[PDB]
Parts: C-alpha cells; structure tokens; sequence
RNA sequence: GCUUUACUGCAGGCUGUCGCUGAGGACUCUCACUCCGGGAGGAGGACACCGAUAGCCGGGCA
RNA sequence: ACUCGUACGGUCACUGAAUCCUGCCCAGUGCAGGUAUCUGAACACCUCGUACAAGAGGACGAAGGACCUGUCAACGGCGGG
RNA sequence: GAAACAUCUCAGUAUCGGGAGGAACAGAAAACGCAACGUGAUGUCGUUAGUAACCGCGAGUGAACGCGAUACAGCCCAAAC
C-alpha cells in the first residue's frame, strides 16, 4: 500500500510543521548564579500563539526584557522576585526547596536548570506534596506523583488562562483558526473512510475497521493504529 | 477546469534558461541548477551510461 | 495382524534354515555430520533456501513391516521386503 | 641486544594488558573528542610505523582516522526484490574498516598518497587506525631512495584503485596459489567473482 | 493493484547473550559512557546508547 | 517532525449538531495485566565424544505461549428447541 | 531461464559512486604437489576441459596444477650491529 498520515507527519514538510516563524519567545527560567539579587517590573501582557495562552514582558534590574510563562494574576506594574531568597508571592521563581509544601506550583523544571518542562498549559498546574533533603514529590496535572530534584526550579501559582477548554468551539472555521497556529494537520479524514490501500481500516463495502482496534505496542508504523496498546476500551465494566 | 487547453493558458513562468556553462536551455532559474550538464548540482559534467545502448 | 517372535526361516549368511528373532527396526540416532547436514549450514542465507526452506511431507494411510531378522545362532540380522499392515504385534 | 622498539611491539600484542590497558581506557576518551581525520606530530605505535615504511622526514605525514563498527549501513529495497536480495541487517561490505580509514585520510589531504596504515584500536563504537601519508611533490621524499617511488604518475591515488598494502589483502592477493584464481591480476579482470 | 490465520521472506518492536565494561542471586561504589547545568557542578551509571547474535511478534513491506 | 509545544497538552482511532437514550454477552479473535506450575533460543557452565574439533545429552531459563484475570463507545454476537 | 516458482539462473551483467595511465592491474613464493633425485616472479595466448568441483544433485554452473607459446629481470626496506 501507500504510507499513512502518521508517516508523511514524521517527515517534517511543511504541512505538518508548526509556524514557528509566527512564534514569540521559547518560555525559560532567568539564569542566576546565586545571590537572589534579581527582580523585575511586568510591563505587557501579550498573547502568546504556540499555548492560546498569555504571557507577561518583564523587564529586569540588568536591563534584560524577555518574555515570562505569566500566572494567573500577574499585572502591570507588579514586581517578580527570581532566585534562591525570593519571595513566596505569586509569579515568583524559586527552587522547589524553598517553597512550602500545599502550595500550587506552576513550569516545573524536569532536571534542574532546565527552564521549565510540566504545568505550563492554560490554567494548570502542579501540587508540591513532601519535602526531604533528596527528594520533592509534586503531583502534575495528569495526577502523577513525581518524585523531583529539590533543586529544580518552579513558578508559584496557576497558569493563566484557566477555563479555555470550557466553551465549545461551536463552528469548523474556529477550530481552522486555531490548527492554523499550531503544527497540526486539521480536518481528519477516518481510515475507515478511505481505500485500503491508504490505511490498515479502509476498504470495504461499508464502514467498519478490517479487524480490532487494540493494537500491540511490537506494531510497526504502518500498522500501529486505532487503539494504541489499550488496556481496556469501553466505559463500562 | 479541464487539464487540456483550458490549464495551457497560466503557462507564463520562466524556468529553463540559457546556461552559463554549456550553452544549453537547460538551466533551472529556480532551483539554479542545469538538467543538461549539472550546472549548479556538480563540478563534474553531468554524463550517464544511459544516455546511449549498453554495447556501446 | 499377528506375528511370532521367533521362528524358523532362511539365514542368507548361515547358508542354512535357523531359528530367527523378529524386531522392529528402531531409529537410530543422527550425528547431523553428514555431508547433507553440512550443505544446509552452507547453503542456507538471506530469504529462501530452496529444499532447506520445505517443511517434511504427509503419511501413507497404512505403513509397510520395517523389520530385522536375527539369527540364532551366528547372531547377524537381515532385511525383508515389508508389506502394508495397519498394525503389527509380536507373540511371546 | 633487542630494540627499544620490540617493547612497542610487545605492548601492543595485547593491548588490554598492563600499562596499554590504561593508557588507551585515558587516550580514548581524548580521540573520542577529536575529529574524523586528526594529523598527529608523532605515530602512537613507532614499531608498526617505520617497518611501514615511515620516516621522521619532511613530507612524512601521520593521521589518526575513525571510522565506525559493524556491518552496512544499508537502505531497504524500494522495488521488486526477490528474497535473496530483500536483506539489510545481515549485509557487509566488501571493503574492510581500515581500508575506509584510509580513503577518508587520502580525501583530507588530497596532495598526499598513502604510504600504509595500521590498527590503534577500538571502543564499543568505533575503530581507530593511523594512516602513513607522504607527499610525493616535497623534495625531500623526492630524492629518498627508499620512499621515491611513491611520487611517479601512476601512483597517483593509489589507495582509490587498491594498490594500498590494506587493498591488496582485502582484494584476495595474498596467496600466490590456490584460492586466487579469481583474484590475481585484479577482481575486474576475473568478472568480479573474487 | 488490493486482502488475509496462503507459501516464503524482509524491515520494525520486545527480550536474553557478547563487546564497550570499571572498583568493593542479591547489593554497594565511580572511573568509562549518557543526560542536565554558561560554569562551578548536578543526575544517572557499568545500566542505558551503540556494534554483534539468539528467541518471539511481525501483510508495515517484497 | 511534533516542539519558541508539556496533560486545559498532542498523538492514535471511532462516532458525527442539539434533544431522549445508548440493554445483554469476555466463549472465539484482538489488546492489556498476572502467573505456582508447564513450555521457551543462543552465550557461558556440566557430562559423553574427539590427544583437539565436529556432534550427542544435561543444567539454567528471558520475552513469548500454555494457564488465570480485565476489557465491547475492541473485532463482533444477541439463535434452534 | 528453470516451460509455474522461492535456492539456482539471467549476473557480479545493466546501471550507479570513486580513481589512474598511455596502457592499467599483477609480480620475485609462508608458491606448486604430473609426490619428485621434480618445477621455479607476473600477465597473456593455445591446450589441459565442459575435465575436477557446484547444483530444488533440477535447469544450469564451472576452475586449477601441468604443458606448448609470447616476453623475460630482478630488487628495496624494517630489525640486529
Ligand atoms: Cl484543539
Ligand atoms: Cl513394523
Ligand atoms: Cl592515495
Ligand atoms: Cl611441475
Ligand atoms: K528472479
Ligand atoms: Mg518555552
Ligand atoms: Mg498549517
Ligand atoms: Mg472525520
Ligand atoms: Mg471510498
Ligand atoms: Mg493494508
Ligand atoms: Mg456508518
Ligand atoms: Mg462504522
Ligand atoms: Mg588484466
Ligand atoms: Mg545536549
Ligand atoms: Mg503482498
Ligand atoms: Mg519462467
Ligand atoms: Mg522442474
Ligand atoms: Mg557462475
Ligand atoms: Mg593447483
Ligand atoms: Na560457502
Ligand atoms: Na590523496
Ligand atoms: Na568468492
Ligand atoms: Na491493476
Ligand atoms: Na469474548
Ligand atoms: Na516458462
Ligand atoms: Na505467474
Ligand atoms: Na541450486
Ligand atoms: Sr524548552
Ligand atoms: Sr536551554
Ligand atoms: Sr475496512
Ligand atoms: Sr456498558
Ligand atoms: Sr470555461
Ligand atoms: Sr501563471
Ligand atoms: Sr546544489
Ligand atoms: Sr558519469
Ligand atoms: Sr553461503
Ligand atoms: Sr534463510
Ligand atoms: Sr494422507
Ligand atoms: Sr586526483
Ligand atoms: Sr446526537
Ligand atoms: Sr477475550
Ligand atoms: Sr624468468
């Protein structure tokens, strides 16, 4: 046969790339050697294409302007402390060491000096649990318990933007605009509604997949479509 | 729209060009690459075996 | 069908008629140091290899007497043509 | 009286013994940062390289190349094949490592031809091997009577076309009878059967 | 051309084993190696990656 | 590549606005989890064999399979008497 | 082609990448093994021979030593000191 859409995606063309050229500013943490001595006024709140969520221009002490993961509540005018002795205000970056525990956190580091890697989509975020001096358990959005370096930085408070997944779409030309800025391949044809020759579920006198949908993770690409290693289906039982 | 005559008449872009190196209007002013002698692809002339009967 | 043990017949290196034994000839192990067992190593590569790519045939729906027939006295044994026979069980 | 050299010699015989073992777990980790084609001042085994043909002269050339282990690096069959020819995976070159070392050493330095080359070692990656290059256009190479030879016409690219120490045992050259029927005089001449 | 529990194979995935690979049937460490850090340094660590082989799955492809 | 992206994400599929609803079946097939025991390759190891080697057998046993469980808005099924 | 076809065959052919010369390559034995009290660098030509060898032992595939010729040419390092 011919290969599959999740096969042309991989190849990178144009189609299936994000409009990166349209982009902002690539969300990280401020580098500070150590000393906490650096603070900054927010002077806009812009919007930020990649996450259809907003961001906060700060400018800092060292004349540094850059683009910060803005959380819900930050405003104008308002100053953010970065570092070790900063302040537990909302909009303020310190290691996860020093921030106390049942406290909503939000661009979490994965390994520390990262600039940021979970709780950074539209009103998310994670939940710093136990503190040790190995180990800072933090419960991400998906209701994971990871266990974390101490020493990796986080954002107090939630992401703004909270509630986008609230209100419907409602129309098709909506969710054009939407797919347009991001790297997505949008509207999606069912393989059960092309030939055979395109996917593993077309063909066919009628609309149905040509065997069951639970496939295995050994599957090859080419084949591994439909339910990707499932454990269960349905929502019963 | 029929792919026939209908399709003929948007036909105004320039592509194949008279080549620097052989002489040839063969150079591609788009890609900046020759289809005859591999002008712009290759230092070496573009020559194949193909290009006449195997014994020969 | 039946058949005895032991009885007395032809012996091809006694010259003579003796008392012969009837056993089954058991399958005597393979050594894979033939000359077919060394060509299967190297005549085997990428994709198919011809007759080391077939998988062994059926069976008839009876079998013929695969049987040796010792001797008695001089001790050596001695092949037969079979016959088609569905079972075979020795008596005594 | 035995040479200082026979002790080069005898280290590398086993080169995951005694103070090479060490030596190479520390050079290594130094090559590994290193380029592809790296020229060195001095050989790292001087037994192997003056009975090689090296000399501390002007126009002597050495060059430590890294090429990587294993087999093809293979692209699958875009068409009909039949199953023969339908493999990857199992697929090697005919070309041996220390003869692609050699080339890619001949590509840097396109004014030198390759004198020898010679095994430094290897990780779990890939292989390390030095390759001997002399510049036959260097008037001191001209006027040795022992490396001379190397600068006529006909020795131009001569690791390209074979003619290499590497190149004539890769090519089956070796035994001047039985089982070089199809190699001598070349592989092209015997219908590429060698 | 297309399908599949047709024949035979080929990619790919999973898994054991050997090499890289080191010190004191479960374990400790650090020095290769990997990742994070601008750096200092941190995490991981003889595993993983990679090379080789073996078993399983394997119309994704021939 | 996705990605100047991080689960309110985005990938892979099915159904196809709203409204009222969406029953029963996990035996087969698929996927997934488990597994005393069974089966399960090669390397190393043990026995036999060979002044060596081929080779024969053993011990151990991974994934997988047997076996068990979960799952149908998973492929599908919902009859005769 | 094998009167299908998978090994085999077409064939290391077509085609592709790299490179030299006026010719290339080969070449002074860790050779041969008419086993010898024998030959004596290498190409090549004739022959050895469709012989030995390979092969769903099918179709097909296929040398060499030697011999008669052509032309003839033997040397330089590394190390010892
Ligand atoms: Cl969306
Ligand atoms: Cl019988
Ligand atoms: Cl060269
Ligand atoms: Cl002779
Ligand atoms: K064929
Ligand atoms: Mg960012
Ligand atoms: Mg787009
Ligand atoms: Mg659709
Ligand atoms: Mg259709
Ligand atoms: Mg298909
Ligand atoms: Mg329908
Ligand atoms: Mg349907
Ligand atoms: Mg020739
Ligand atoms: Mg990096
Ligand atoms: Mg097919
Ligand atoms: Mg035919
Ligand atoms: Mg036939
Ligand atoms: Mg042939
Ligand atoms: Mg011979
Ligand atoms: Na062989
Ligand atoms: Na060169
Ligand atoms: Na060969
Ligand atoms: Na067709
Ligand atoms: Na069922
Ligand atoms: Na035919
Ligand atoms: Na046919
Ligand atoms: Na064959
Ligand atoms: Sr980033
Ligand atoms: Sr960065
Ligand atoms: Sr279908
Ligand atoms: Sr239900
Ligand atoms: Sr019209
Ligand atoms: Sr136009
Ligand atoms: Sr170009
Ligand atoms: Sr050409
Ligand atoms: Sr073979
Ligand atoms: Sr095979
Ligand atoms: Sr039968
Ligand atoms: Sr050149
Ligand atoms: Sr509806
Ligand atoms: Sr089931
Ligand atoms: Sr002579």
């Amino acid at each position: 046969g011919r290969r599959i859409q999740g096969q042309r995606r991989g190849r990178g063309t144009s189609t299936f790339r994000a409009p990166s050229h349209r982009y902002k500013a690539d969300l990280e943490h401020r580098k500070v050697e150590d000393g906490d001595v650096i603070a900054g006024t927010v002077v806009d709140i812009e919007h930020d294409p990649a996450r259809s969520a907003p961001v906060a221009a700060v400018e800092f002490e060292d004349g540094d302007r850059r683009l910060i993961l803005a959380p819900e509540g930050v405003g104008v005018g308002d100053e953010l402390q970065v570092g070790v002795s900063a302040e537990i205000a909302p909009g303020n970056t310190l290691p996860l060491a020093e921030i106390p525990e049942g406290v909503p956190v939000c661009n979490v580091e994965s390994s520390p000096g990262d600039g940021g890697k979970f709780a950074r989509a539209s009103g998310v975020n994670a939940q710093l649990l136990t503190h040790d001096r190995n180990v800072a358990v933090v419960k991400l959005p998906s209701g994971e318990m990871k266990r974390l370096d101490p020493q990796c930085r986080a954002t107090i408070g939630v992401v703004a933007g909270g509630g986008r997944t609230d209100k419907p779409f409602v129309k098709a030309g909506n969710k054009h605009h939407k797919m347009k800025a991001r790297g997505t391949k949008w509207p999606n044809v069912r393989g059960v509604a092309m030939n055979a020759v395109d996917h593993p579920f077309g063909g066919g006198g009628r609309q149905h997949p040509g065997k069951p949908k639970s496939i295995s993770r050994n599957a090859p690409p080419g084949r591994k479509v439909g339910d990707i290693a499932s454990k269960r289906t349905g929502r019963g039982g | 729209t029929g792919a026939g005559t209908p399709s003929q008449g948007k036909k105004n872009t320039t592509t194949h060009t008279k080549c620097r190196r052989c002489g040839e209007k063969s150079y591609h002013t788009k890609k900046k690459v020759c289809s005859s002698c591999g002008f712009g692809k290759s230092a070496k002339r573009r020559d194949y075996e193909w290009q006449s009967k195997a014994g020969e | 069908m039946q058949m005895p043990r032991r009885f007395n017949t032809y012996c091809p290196h006694c010259n003579e008629h003796q008392e012969h034994e009837v056993e089954k000839v058991r399958s005597g192990r393979q050594t894979g140091m033939k000359w077919i067992d060394r060509q299967r190593e190297r005549n085997s590569g990428i994709g198919n290899d011809g007759k080391f790519s077939k998988v062994p045939g059926g069976d008839k729906p009876t079998k013929k007497t695969d049987l040796k027939y010792r001797c008695g006295e001089c001790g050596k044994a001695h092949l037969r043509e079979g016959w088609r026979a569905g079972r075979l069980e020795f008596q005594e | 009286a035995r040479s200082a050299y026979s002790y080069i010699r005898d280290a590398w015989k086993n080169p995951g013994d005694g103070q090479l073992a060490e030596l190479q777990w520390q050079r290594q980790q130094e090559w590994r940062n290193e380029g592809a084609v790296e020229r060195i001042e001095r050989p790292t085994r001087l037994d192997k390289a003056r009975s090689q043909g090296y000399k501390a002269k002007q126009g002597v050339i050495v060059a430590r190349v890294s090429v990587r282990k294993g087999s093809a690096r293979k692209r699958r069959h875009k068409a009909g094949r039949r199953s023969k020819r339908q493999g990857v995976t199992r697929i090697t070159r005919r070309k041996d490592i220390q003869r692609v070392a050699e080339e890619r050493a001949s590509r840097t330095f396109p004014n030198l031809r390759v004198l020898n080359s010679y095994s430094v070692g290897q990780d779990g990656r890939q292989k390390w091997h030095e390759v001997i290059l002399i510049d036959p256009n260097h008037p001191a190479i001209q006027n040795d009577d022992d490396l001379s030879w190397i600068c006529a016409d006909d020795q131009a690219d001569r690791v390209f076309r074979g003619l290499t120490g590497a190149g004539r045992r890769n090519r089956g050259l070796s035994g001047k009878g039985k089982g070089s029927e199809k190699t001598r005089p070349s592989l092209r001449s015997n219908g590429g059967k060698g």
